[PDB]
């Protein structure tokens, strides 16, 4: 579990662009304030390979 | 004496300092937590080292890279910018690729 990938985003990269922020990802109407629910992530996931 | 370029300029997200010591010019990037007004007087993704005067500045970022140019001038008279023309030489191309969309001065 110590290799992680970004699942969602506000939009996408430009080229070469470093997003290493943790805030959480509103996926829909539920206002998040800060933490997860339902439509709320933490946009990393781990592989766990 | 410097300046502060990023989205949040809170750590939310990375920023770009670029600060002069007149010794050296010193260069970061980082999830600073930058003062709510910053000043000077007597993690981190990426780092670098090394009136009566006009100094000029152009900064652009393209393809995560952020580029500088500048050139210094005398001027004559200092009521604000002195017509005519002289052209500005690349100084660095820094590899950072962070996104920027305000920027603040060090005074
Ligand atoms: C760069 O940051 C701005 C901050 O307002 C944001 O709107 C934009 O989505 C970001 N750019 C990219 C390509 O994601």
């Amino acid at each position: 579990y110590n290799y992680l990938f970004r699942l969602f985003r506000k939009s996408n990269l430009k080229p070469f662009e470093r997003d290493i922020s943790t805030e959480i990802y509103q996926a829909g109407s539920t206002p998040c304030n800060g933490v997860e629910g339902f439509n709320c992530y933490f946009p990393l996931q781990s592989y766990g390979f | 004496r410097g300046w502060i370029f990023g989205t949040t300029l809170d750590s939310k997200t990375q920023s770009l300092l670029i600060v002069n010591n007149a010794t050296n010019v010193v260069i970061k990037v980082c999830e600073f937590q930058f003062c709510n007004d910053p000043f000077l007087g007597v993690n981190c993704t990426f780092e670098y080292v090394s009136f009566k005067n006009l100094r000029e500045f152009v900064f652009k970022n393209i393809d995560g890279y952020f580029k500088i140019y500048s050139k210094h001038t005398p001027i004559n008279l200092v009521r604000d910018l002195p017509q005519g023309f002289s052209a500005l030489e690349p100084l660095v191309d820094l590899p950072i690729g962070i996104n920027i969309t305000r920027f603040q001065t060090l005074l």
